[PDB]
């Protein structure tokens, strides 16, 4: 009954915002998100399905991740417009349905329900923010058209629009590719990533956090349902990781560089799609969501509009704990021992090798080695000379959130044998 | 095509235009109030066919020049005459429009025939509404070709047909 | 929308040009343009006899004209020291308030017609015609009557005048009360 | 069928060619309304009757009416302004335009299907229990989506 | 069309031509009779002139309409300016054959109606949208924004209350469960006069039909008395004739539909004569609407949109919900008699305060 | 089968538009053509596979209406003050 | 249901109506003096600029139309429940009522914020 919490609290707050103050609106949104998250925890191993709505380990874990990201990004946003929060709630539900169904058409409905509110969330009026909103909207509507044609060819291959169909020859491959088009577009896979640099630079930094965590989480959750062939997977991974890291080297701004880095990270994530392990991918995306939320909370505390690399430097002198947490996040996202990013990457690489894809894995790893250049040029900068730099050192709220994120990351890096046991049915 | 080239045809179209004459308002001065009184609920110009009143000039054939035509109003009315479709007639209502009337000065055109071809003249100050009805009955027999002047001449159906507008 | 609500259009009574600055359905501000009716009474009157100007006075406010006639008459009377007989002055105030009623009748007809329905223009206006009959009985003219004079009035009231007047003063109040 | 099938498909294709080719936006929009009317007629020919009528009512009656409303409020009829033409972008994209057909054509090429089912006409009398029923959960999700889109657009404009 | 027969195509074309020319002559003579009725209302009497009783003046009016220099305005669109009136007339003339004038064969053997589509109300809705289409299209093509804003008012108001039309037409279907007109009419034959069951929605339908060009939004708009409307102000010979023709066709189409759907479509409990009762109810609603034409003021289309949007349409959808409760639970139908009677007594007794 | 090839052709045409159209609204119209071509394919496969695609296409139309409303709001937001909706004047965000 | 023959009769209705309309247009066009004037083709109202120099018209109509597309989608969903209801029972009524209530909640939002704008 997590859907119950989401729908009820959202619809109620819709009207309640007229008589209730934005502070109360914030507290109520927090309570709704927290109650949905608690319900998700209490339903561990308790599948609850009505129609296309199907709650399994995938839906459970990934929507937990989305709820965590939503909670964090709501904690930080302080603008005097209540609306700027309600939409997030909406988005949450949509992304839930993205993981909680195999029904392609309901998948499309949830995809739209999640893509819309972020568009308005990217409207800080910032000239680059509005440019990002328009680019994102047009490309998303195109990707939705592609996903719809894929569901059409799916229905051509089978009498139902629910995934799991037997599948024909070229028709089923074409439908799968057309679905994969929109799904990877939302997953920042090349050659469908092009929105990501513009959007991550232009969108307000907290919205960038929320997107890069929840949208990608739910997108991969639904991706596990797809029957992705190895060859298309090989091409997507190759292009995604290559373009991501290589273009990331040339970036001088934090947000866009991190966007290309997220392209690379999604390329790494895509390995579980070889086997659909749904355990390796769950762990990977857990680590990535935590580290991303931490780093982007730092970026948001610095400046929502734009944060260059040089401004990031010297953060340790500014804030020691925050700089250490950002560095630890950079390392975990590099895929280094003994941090959980390495465990997620290893799990994905193992699923890939079990699938028998060799040269793709080799190229992915070489490109991951490339990534260390900028990952270090940013992570280590924490210690550099302080330049004049916007620094609003947050409330203890965001400090504790960052602390818990980093501790969870490192703990699961040393002891992945704790949560990784409970990503399957949930013993 | 101009309502000509058969004895039955032109008589019939003249019938149609004559009894279907639709006035186009041109309110200038106190002539306009007694113009209106030709429509009130003692005396309506609503029987001959002029009940409805299309204020738009693209939709009315009869133009009632009602009031003193001040000179700054001339091109406007000028354009209004050209901004009427070609089957158009112009009635000169009141003294101030037909002649300079008692306002014989720099400010008033001394005859609206200067800018637009006057079809019918009707003096009075103000002309009783029934006098306007008689003017339009005269115009009725005019567009039918049933009208003659004092010299014996049989007036043409439509004035503004003899002018090189420009 | 710098819109040109032109002279006489759209059916804007009192021919007048308006340059309405406006965005949408509000009305920001109207820049007027008048003079499309300038007749030049103030000049022509300097070239007509004092007796003759009483012909010029009503044709200006052609709704409430007799107030113009009376104002000019009073100014001249003061100027040369004339005496208005009390019966003559009484008849003058009668004509004044009667033209006032005619003005208000046409005013409400034009207003109610201007926005809303076309019906209310007729009924009151009928009474106006009736009122004119009264004038037609005394002045022999619909309006623009050349009746008043410096010393007084043109000529006498007909014997048939008062009964029509009493008939209208009895029927009118119930009419006005029903409209109210 | 084939007599009207070929003609209807030609009308559809020419309308699409116009709506993607015409630079007079109004002309493209009305060509597209012709497209949707012929499309609803074809829907009827496909025993799917309800959907065609809703297509005409919703898309034509409501949506592209709003398209025309915007482009008359915001002139925007002739897009040929502020070019930055990028000449090479015209053919290559156009080339890509053809390619996305062929593979789809390939996916449909060499395909035969069982077009024999007793639809009994696509009347909503039978569509209800699917809509309200198997699709009822999808229905509530779609309605919530519509409400969310309303609020998003409102807060998006929301001058204050 | 489960049980309703089909005439050959040539008879369908014959009746189609007859319905076109009948609506033509009908709106012409209705212009006449409305002029005379307005006159009867505004004391002033009508044309005992060129008629004699007036019934030949419209021919002179038509002969005036032709020869009136159908003008192609320069600096305005060559094509759409001409095109829009054709749209407004074509998509208006049709959708009148559906209105049943009698039981099958009561056209001396063949068909009272022309076509009896399974989805009739949807056909009416669709063809209603295209009238507004032509209206505001002509408003644009004129290239005089004076009329542009008027056509915009037209489209805004008519589309608002046309939305209300859907929530209005929802309610009866739950009771009927069929979308063929003749079935609903026979329903009102046996059970009796559906408005007795569904009074409130009828109002928001009537108001819609009064908002949809009858009168009193009066921001329809017509050029007179306001910022001039669309669909006129630039057409001379036949195109303005086409616009007026289509507007009056919509007038009589609604004036015929209102008795057709809610009240007793012809099908009277008494004497069951096919055509005369339907024509007479058409005339009745026409006279009431003309009474309103003469008797009520404007609505400014902003307060009008607020009124339709915040009050009418919520009422219609709520009434749909209540009728849905009754139908899905299906226990009584007398509940509906009681409920609508209460509703009408509410909307009536609330006046004399 | 002609219906499905027609859906493919109409989708290709809508893509031709989205690539070609300079103005946001004409792009949006091309997208509408794309979605309706997809819905035509859905109706064909529903006639084949049993009528489910009808409700599918209905939901598609609803979703399209929602995203169209929001996209029109955004388009107004950017090019109410700004000049022609042409996207080429939006290039600040670069790699 | 209904036989397809009635729909072809509908198409014939439309075809004859269209042909007659185009004929009426031709009648209107052929019968005329046909003496255009440069001022006759002028837009309106005294020289130029009836409206002329004006900026874009209000968005209120856009708001109404966007509202209308969404709410007509609503009514499109509500009609299938309008036809087949008793067979859908309390389950169908409950689904349709929750649907209408969600969309009317959105409407209540737009109302309490209001669009006079
Ligand atoms: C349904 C309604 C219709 C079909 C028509 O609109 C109605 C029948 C037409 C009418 C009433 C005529 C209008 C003419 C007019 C507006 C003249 C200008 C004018 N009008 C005045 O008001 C009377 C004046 O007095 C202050 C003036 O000085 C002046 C110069
Ligand atoms: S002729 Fe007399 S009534 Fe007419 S405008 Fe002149 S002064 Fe007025």
């Amino acid at each position: 009954m997590t859907l119950a919490i989401l729908a009820v609290f959202s619809v109620a707050l819709t009207l309640l915002g007229f008589v209730l103050p934005p502070q109360g609106v914030k507290r109520a949104t927090l309570l709704g998100l927290a109650l949905a998250l608690a319900s998700l925890l209490l339903t561990w191993g308790k599948p609850f399905a009505f129609g296309p709505y199907a709650v399994d380990g995938v839906s459970q874990v990934f929507t937990l991740l989305a709820l965590l990201g939503a909670l964090w990004t709501v904690g930080l946003v302080r603008s005097g417009r209540f609306e700027f929060y309600l939409l997030v709630l909406y988005a949450a539900l949509g992304m839930h349905l993205l993981a909680s169904t195999r029904h392609l058409l309901l998948m499309l409905v949830a995809l739209e329900a999640l893509s819309l509110p972020l568009y308005a969330l990217a409207t800080w009026r910032r000239g680059q923010g509005l440019e990002a909103a328009l680019k994102y909207f047009l490309l998303g509507a195109l990707a939705a058209a592609f996903f719809l044609y894929g569901a059409a060819l799916f229905y051509g291959a089978t009498g139902s629009l629910v995934l799991g169909a037997p599948g024909e020859g070229p028709l089923y491959a074409l439908a799968l590719g057309l679905l994969l088009v929109g799904l990877g577009f939302k997953a920042a896979l090349a050659p469908f990533h092009f929105w990501t640099p513009d959007v991550y630079q232009g969108s307000p930094t907290p919205v960038v956090l929320f997107m890069a965590t929840s949208v990608k989480a739910a997108a991969f959750a639904a991706l596990l349902r797809v029957a992705a062939p190895p060859e298309a997977l090989a091409l997507l991974v190759a292009l995604s990781v290559v373009v991501g890291n290589l273009a990331a080297l040339a970036q001088k701004e934090a947000k866009r560089l991190l966007a290309y880095s997220s392209i690379a990270h999604a390329g790494y994530m895509a390995l579980a799609l070889y086997t659909g392990n749904a355990q390796a991918l769950g762990f990977y995306l857990l680590t990535y969501v935590l580290a991303t939320g931490l780093a982007f909370a730092v970026l948001s505390q610095i400046s929502p509009d734009r944060v260059p690399l040089e401004a990031l430097r010297g953060l340790y002198r500014k804030d020691p704990l925050l700089g250490l947490a950002f560095l630890v996040a950079m390392l975990s996202l590099l895929g280094l021992p003994p941090l959980a990013g390495f465990w997620g990457k290893y799990l994905a690489f193992a699923e890939a090798a079990r699938a028998g894809a060799w040269g793709v894995l080799v190229l992915a790893l070489v490109t991951s080695a490339v990534s260390a250049y900028y990952y270090l040029g940013l992570g280590l900068a924490v210690f550099a000379r302080p330049e004049e730099t916007p620094f609003r050192p947050g409330p203890p709220w965001a400090r504790a959130a960052v602390v818990a994120a980093g501790v969870l990351l490192l703990a699961l890096g040393l002891l992945p044998g704790l949560v990784l046991p409970a990503l399957a049915a949930g013993g | 095509r101009e309502g000509i080239l058969f004895t039955t045809l032109e008589k019939l179209v003249a019938w149609g235009r004559s009894n279907s004459l639709w006035p186009a308002t041109f309110g200038l001065a106190c002539c306009a109030i007694e113009m209106m009184a030709s429509t009130d609920a003692r005396n309506d110009l609503a029987r001959f066919g002029s009940e409805v009143f299309r204020a738009s000039p693209r939709q009315a054939d009869v133009m009632i020049v009602a009031g003193r035509l001040s000179k700054k109003m001339a091109p406007v009315m000028r354009r209004v005459w050209e901004q009427m479709p070609d089957p158009k007639w112009v009635i000169s209502m009141g003294a101030c429009a037909s002649s300079g009337g008692m306002f014989n000065n720099y400010a008033i055109v001394q005859n609206v025939d200067s800018v637009v071809p006057v079809d019918v003249y009707v003096p009075g100050c103000p002309p009783r509404p029934e006098a306007l009805i008689y003017a339009v009955m005269q115009l009725q027999k005019k567009v039918r070709g049933q009208a003659y002047n004092e010299r014996g001449e049989r007036l043409p159906p439509v004035a503004a047909w003899k002018r090189t507008r420009g | 929308m710098t819109l040109n609500v032109g002279p006489q259009h759209p059916s804007t009574h009192g021919v007048l040009r308006l340059m309405v600055t406006l965005s949408g359905e509000e009305v920001l501000e109207v820049v007027p343009h008048i003079g499309y009716l300038h007749t030049g009474f103030e000049k022509t009157m300097e070239h007509r006899t004092y007796l003759q100007n009483i012909t010029y006075t009503p044709r200006m406010d052609y709704l409430h004209s007799f107030a113009h006639d009376l104002a000019y008459a009073l100014a001249v009377e003061k100027l040369l020291g004339a005496v208005v007989p009390p019966r003559a002055e009484t008849i003058r105030v009668i004509l004044n308030e009667l033209s006032r009623l005619a003005s208000h009748l046409v005013f409400l007809g034009t207003g109610l017609l201007d926005l809303g329905a076309l019906t209310p223009f007729f009924y009151a206006f009928r009474e106006r015609e009736t009122i004119l009959d009264l004038f037609e009985w005394v002045t022999g003219q619909r309006f623009h009557h050349n009746y008043i004079r410096i010393g007084g009035v043109k000529e006498d009231l007909p014997e048939e005048f008062v009964p029509e007047l009493k008939k209208l003063l009895e029927v009118l109040p119930h009419r006005i009360d029903e409209y109210e | 069928m084939s007599l009207l099938e070929g003609l209807a498909l030609f009308l559809l294709l020419l309308s699409g060619v116009l709506v993607v080719t015409l630079r007079n936006a109004i002309h493209a929009a009305l060509a597209l309304i012709l497209n949707f009317l012929v499309l609803a007629g074809v829907y009827v020919a496909l025993d799917a009757r309800f959907l065609g009528f809703i297509q005409v009512i919703v898309y034509a009656g409501a949506i592209v009416v709003l398209f025309l409303f915007v482009i008359m409020l915001l002139f925007a009829a002739q897009g040929e302004i502020g070019f930055d033409p990028l000449v090479r972008s015209r053919p290559l994209a156009a080339l890509l335009a053809l390619g996305v057909a062929g593979i789809l054509a390939a996916g449909l090429w060499g395909l035969d299907l069982a077009f024999t089912q007793d639809l009994k006409g696509g009347l909503p009398q039978a569509l209800g229990p699917l809509l309200y029923g198997d699709w009822l959960f999808v229905l509530l999700a779609v309605g919530f989506l519509l409400m969310a889109a309303t609020v998003v657009a409102v807060a998006l404009v929301e001058p204050g | 069309t489960w049980s309703y027969p089909v005439d050959p195509y040539w008879m369908v074309a014959l009746k189609a031509l007859l319905v076109v020319v009948g609506l033509l002559t009908a709106f012409a003579f209705m212009t006449l009779i409305e002029r005379r009725l307005l006159a009867r209302f505004q004391v002033r009497m009508g044309p005992n002139r060129v008629g004699p009783f007036g019934l030949l003046q419209p021919l002179a009016d038509a002969i005036k309409s032709i020869f009136k220099e159908d003008i192609v305005v320069a600096q305005a669109d060559r094509f759409l300016f001409v095109l829009a009136p054709l749209i407004s007339v074509v998509f208006a003339l049709l959708a009148f054959g559906l209105i049943p004038f009698g039981p099958p064969g009561s056209f001396f053997g063949y068909q009272p109606w022309v076509i009896n589509l399974d989805l009739g109300i949807l056909y009416l809705f669709a063809v209603s949208e295209l009238a507004v289409y032509g209206i505001f299209l002509s408003g644009w093509a004129s290239g005089s924004k004076y009329s542009l804003l008027g056509s915009l008012r037209s489209s805004a108001s008519l589309i608002s209350y046309e939305l209300g039309l859907g929530l209005a037409l929802l309610a009866p279907v739950l009771l009927v469960g069929s979308l063929n007109l003749n079935d609903i009419v026979n329903w009102q034959k046996e059970h009796g006069w559906l408005f007795l069951y569904a009074f409130p929605a009828f109002l928001v339908y009537l108001i819609a039909s009064m908002a949809e060009a009858a009168r009193t939004p009066f921001d329809l708009p017509e050029a007179e008395q306001e910022l001039v409307g669309g669909y006129h102000t630039e057409y001379s010979s036949i195109k303005w004739a086409l616009f007026q023709m289509a507007e009056y066709i919509h007038f009589i189409t609604a004036s015929a539909l209102i008795p057709t759907l809610f009240l007793g479509g012809w099908t009277m409990p008494v004497l069951e004569v096919p055509y005369l009762w339907m024509f007479l109810k058409i005339a009745f609603f026409l006279f009431f609407f003309i009474w309103i034409r003469a008797t009520w003021f404007r609505l400014r289309y902003d307060q009008l949109l607020r009124f339709g949007w915040g009050f009418l349409f919520p009422l219609a959808l709520l009434w749909f919900l209540v009728t849905a409760l009754v139908v899905a639970l299906d226990l009584p139908r007398t509940y509906l008699l009681y409920l609508s009677a209460l509703s009408f007594l509410v909307l009536l007794g609330a006046v004399l305060y | 089968m002609s219906y499905l090839l027609t859906s493919a052709l109409l989708f290709a045409l809508g893509v031709y538009g989205v690539l070609t159209r300079r103005t946001a609204i004409l792009v949006f119209l091309s997208i509408e053509l794309m979605l309706n071509a997809a819905n035509l394919s859905l109706v064909g496969f529903a006639r084949a596979y049993g009528l489910d695609g009808q409700v599918a296409a209905l939901m598609v139309i609803a979703v399209a209406a929602a995203e169209v409303a929001v996209g029109l709001g955004l388009i107004v937001a950017i090019f109410r003050h700004r000049e022609s909706t042409a996207v080429d004047d939006l290039s600040e965000l670069r790699g | 249901m209904a036989p397809i023959q009635e729909y072809v009769g509908t198409l014939i209705y439309v075809g004859v109506a269209l042909f007659i309309g185009v004929a009426a247009l031709l009648v209107g066009a052929l019968l005329g003096p046909k003496k255009p004037g440069r001022a006759k083709l002028m837009p309106y109202e005294s020289g130029n600029d009836p409206a002329g120099e004006v900026k874009r018209f209000p968005v209120h109509f856009y708001v109404v139309a966007m509202l209308f597309i969404l709410f007509d989608v609503e009514v499109a969903f509500l009609w299938p429940y309008a036809v087949s209801a008793g067979g859908l029972g309390l389950y169908g009524f409950l689904g349709v009522l929750a649907f209408t209530l969600l969309l009317f909640v959105g409407f209540l939002y737009e109302w309490w914020k209001g669009v006079m704008r």
